[PDB]
């Protein structure tokens, strides 16, 4: 069946999104995986009506969050899980309103 | 109204394995989950497998959500729904402790729940108690398998 | 500090359990699928649904996946793609018990 | 008064290289947004640059996104937001037709836009015609870089 559209997401959840995406690219082990992380990052990046600053600013939070170690039964690092937990911080909130 | 210690560490072995082997053994839509990689926390269908043949059938009830294994008894996925159903089951705890320490359950036996923060999929685990060991992985304070969890509590109960 | 998993609302819970497990699904690393994988099962814990709407979502989503996704960037948008389909009308009816 | 064509076709010139070569060339806040990989698309830029270099300054408005180069002019990164612009400061469009082909726009030069749906990250393309070719690739019906888009509009403005 159909996906939806970019446009019927909020500007809030395209920003996290954004941030999302992009943790996503920060943290995959695979040159493939991070230039599809990147490219779909782009796409919520068009579709917000947010400045450029906001993201620049929303980058440096995301390295710095990045350092935060989480884990559970799973041998892993849970950084998928992370990367929600990130784009839905309040480190992140402010960067969401222009 | 609560099973023996040497029926349920019984059970408890013979589901004392990795999660695809858990699912190997219980077949029917417990198996079929672990296999699709939707269910990877083996730890309340192991106890749910001891409860059931020590006769403490898990039940159909809204408030614990389960599948079945081939055998057509019921099965928790959920660990919290497992630590939340204990003691409508076994009635009150016989030790409920804060940041537990071994020598708290010297000379004791039964099953045991660890509960605490810092395991993003698990708010505890819940497994069996001789009095030295664990049935699989102990998570006392200090326990070397904790990783980033991080012990609260303890509560348990004895079984003859 | 990081917001905890029981901020999130029952809703976003299984969104965000559907976004992993397409990820886990597309993933070339087998690091990265573990790990997505992983942190799938922690949304499914925190979720109140039945497992039936997993196990039904999981078949939505293998059958989604196959999608061809496209932007002016040569590749397959699979990351984006993964959301979509979390938010997809396809998975809606899986959201309620 | 719309650029001259030549001059806009020279400075496109200059700037029809990858994104990160255009980052490369304008510097400053574009090049740093290029380097992270914030900005991947690179067509809202280039207009940006033929714009600014052919009498035309990309405007601070709070409607148009923009970053600075390193020559502090700003440029625009969103697509939408190049699209919406270029009416404002070059007047009505000349032509605008569905279905595009060459066919509406034989015997024109100038800048042309062309827009549709199948691009996730895109709702057009922005570029410039010479009447034979585009100044980097062109997005009518059945054009071989489309990809997944479609184009369902072309809109045009003749330069010189």
């Amino acid at each position: 069946q159909t996906l939806p559209d970019i446009s019927t997401f909020s500007q809030q959840q395209i920003f996290e999104n954004w941030v999302q995406n992009r943790c996503i690219g920060k943290i995959a082990d695979s040159k493939s995986l991070k230039e599809d992380a990147d490219a779909s990052a782009a796409a919520w990046l068009e579709a917000s009506n947010l400045p450029a600053e906001n993201f620049e600013k929303a980058d440096e939070v995301i390295v710095s969050l990045l350092k935060q170690k989480v884990g559970g039964t799973e041998p892993g690092h849970y950084q998928i899980l992370k990367c929600t937990l990130i784009a839905n911080s309040d480190a992140i909130r402010p960067l969401k309103s222009s | 109204m609560r099973p023996a210690f040497g029926a349920a560490w019984n059970r408890f072995k013979e589901v004392n394995v990795n999660v695809e082997q858990v699912g190997k053994l219980l077949g029917g839509k417990v198996q079929h989950n672990i296999d699709a990689g939707i269910f990877k926390n083996a730890c309340p269908i192991r106890m749910s497998y001891v409860l059931n043949y020590c006769g403490i059938p898990v039940p159909s009830n809204s408030k614990y959500a389960t599948v079945t294994g081939s055998d057509k008894k019921r099965y928790m996925f959920r660990v919290k729904d497992m630590i939340a159903f204990l003691p409508t089951v076994l009635g009150k705890a016989d030790i409920s402790v804060s940041s537990p320490t071994p020598a708290q359950f010297a000379g004791k036996q039964g099953i045991i729940i660890f509960t605490g923060h810092g395991w993003l999929d698990a708010t505890g685990h819940v497994t069996l108690w001789n009095g030295n060991i664990c049935s699989d992985d102990c998570h006392f304070l200090g326990s070397p398998g904790n990783g980033s969890f991080i012990p609260t509590n303890a509560t348990f109960w004895s079984l003859k």
